[PDB]
């Protein structure tokens, strides 16, 4: 496993430097986070400089989507089949309380819990709100 | 902030060139933060070894063009990184050399 690359991050801040939460940021966010783990996605978000209010908004986002995931995805009671992974909560999909190893384990499972794709969805939803505000 | 009082006294000892007279000031941190922000890169990354390391990896490719647009930034951040990492360095070159072999 290789983490998101230095050049990918350059491509990602180049988008932001030039486009900055115009509609175009979203498809490039989406293509650049290709195969990203929740840990990659937070490395992306933590790289953005210069847009402090937008990043706050986005994180606030994040949190709403995480609280909601947990409401709609109640955990099943009593210990699980041969240690084959706890179910991820919102804070785990968001890479806050999960481990790279956990993130990958979910991601590669049969069948797969795509915790990167789910996280990317919440970020895209937050970026849609930012674009709507700044247009 | 970026440097602790202790880090700061280290920083301010360090020379731009080996045996040179000019040494690193607080101004170079400030300058490096403003530059990072211009490129939409989070200056908060300067606060830790891991963040400095991140950014060194990002800047490296540009240095391979033959552009020198990001050379002082790179040099300032290489020094920072050594400071964060407790690597004694008397000058920029000594810093680049430690970053060389890592």
């Amino acid at each position: 496993h290789q983490a998101i690359s230095p050049r990918t991050l350059n491509a990602w801040v180049k988008v932001v430097e030039e486009k900055a939460f115009s509609p175009e940021v979203i498809p490039m966010f989406s293509a650049l986070s290709e195969g990203a783990t929740p840990q990659d996605l937070n490395t992306m978000l933590n790289t953005v400089g210069g847009h402090q209010a937008a990043m706050q908004m986005l994180k606030e986002t994040i949190n709403e989507e995480a609280a909601e995931w947990d409401r709609l995805h109640p955990v099943h009671a009593g210990p699980i089949a041969p240690g084959q992974m706890r179910e991820p909560r919102g804070s785990d999909i968001a890479g806050t309380t999960s481990t790279l190893q956990e993130q990958i384990g979910w991601m590669t499972h049969n069948p797969p819990i795509p915790v990167g794709e789910i996280y990317k969805r919440w970020i895209i939803l937050g970026l849609n709100k930012i674009v709507r505000m700044y247009s | 902030s970026v440097l602790s009082g202790g880090e700061l006294d280290k920083w301010e000892k360090i020379r731009l060139r080996p045996g040179g007279k000019k040494q690193y000031k607080l101004k170079h941190i400030v300058w490096a933060s403003r530059e990072l922000e211009r490129f939409a890169v989070n200056p908060g990354l300067l606060e830790t070894s891991e963040g400095c390391r991140q950014i060194l990896g990002q800047l490296q490719p540009s240095l391979q063009t033959g552009s020198e647009e990001l050379r002082s930034l790179y040099n300032t951040i290489a020094v920072l990184y050594c400071v964060h990492q407790r690597i004694d360095v008397k000058d920029t070159k000594e810093a680049l050399d430690k970053i060389e072999e890592e």
